[PDB]
């Protein structure tokens, strides 16, 4: 009981941080779209950037992979 | 100025036109509203920080006296004195003098009386229709539909007010600063605003809740 509502009690801490929470992974998450466009001609940073397009799109608080790409 | 005992009720400021009940359980409180009954009935209600605390302190009272008057001479016995009551008139304090007994200041007779019967009769009804659906909607709190012995008993508009907005529970800080409006009207917007907001953190609630929903 203790491990579970640990779980349920970050659940509640994710889902405060998504709905009510400006300030998370979401934050950014306009400046991302506003941005990939200033990225560079060359395909270099062009092909990382196309690829975190889609990688980012889940989740920023909870989801693994999405944070990394987030931040990337 | 009145210097009369101090009897406390346990969090709800007593608004003007209110006849409450009176829940008073204390040994040392019963020879003070006797002696309240023994000044020709002339009683003050200041509201308790405590629910139901056994002796006044000198930093232990709400920031509110009130004059008031009681309707009938016996207790029905329940546990406390439970006296039916009636609002005489409005007190305030200036400073304490502390005892036991903490003699109170008070003032002249204030009350409210109608004005005008259109434009007050319909913000009345809109607050009352508002208390209705807000009886209907505090059910996720359980507020009881026998509030509409008394809202609906009573005809007079200003009294239809102040039986419309003691039947609820919120702040007592609100009601102290609720009772500074005199007039009928801020304390008609300020009631239908307290049930609209109170409508509104139940969205809220439903709107995280929806969020934990989609979390899951």
């Amino acid at each position: 009981d203790t491990n579970q509502r640990e779980s349920y009690l970050r659940e509640q801490m994710k889902a405060i941080q998504k709905e009510l929470g400006g300030e998370d992974g979401l934050s950014d998450l306009e400046a991302l779209r506003k941005k990939i466009e200033e990225v560079g001609m060359p395909e270099a940073v062009k092909t990382k950037a196309l690829k975190e397009l889609d990688r980012l799109e889940r989740m920023q608080q909870g989801s693994p992979e999405a944070t990394v790409a987030r931040t990337y | 100025r009145l210097e009369l005992p101090v009897i406390p009720l346990r969090n709800t400021v007593i608004l003007p036109h209110t006849t409450t009940p009176v829940d008073v359980g204390r040994a040392k409180s019963k020879r003070a509203v006797e002696e309240a009954m023994g000044a020709d009935r002339l009683i003050f209600l200041v509201a308790q920080r405590d629910p139901e605390v056994d002796d006044p302190a000198p930093d232990d009272l709400y920031t509110w006296g009130v004059q008031a008057v009681v309707k009938q001479a016996m207790r029905l016995p329940d546990g406390t004195l439970q006296v039916m009551v009636e609002a005489r008139a409005r007190a305030q304090v200036t400073d304490y003098i502390p005892g036991p007994y903490l003699r109170a200041r008070g003032e002249v007779f204030s009350e409210i009386f109608p004005i005008d019967e259109a434009v007050v009769r319909v913000l009345v009804e809109e607050l009352k229709e508002a208390f209705e659906k807000y009886v209907a909607n505090h059910k996720s709190l359980r507020l009881d539909r026998y509030q509409l012995e008394a809202v609906k008993g009573t005809s007079d508009p200003a009294m239809l007010a102040d039986t419309i907005a003691y039947h609820a529970t919120w702040t007592v800080a609100e009601k102290q600063e609720i009772l500074e409006l005199t007039d009928l009207e801020a304390r008609l917007k300020k009631v239908l605003g307290l049930l609209s907001r109170d409508l509104e953190r139940f969205e809220l609630d439903k709107r995280v809740a929806q969020r934990v929903k989609e979390q899951m």
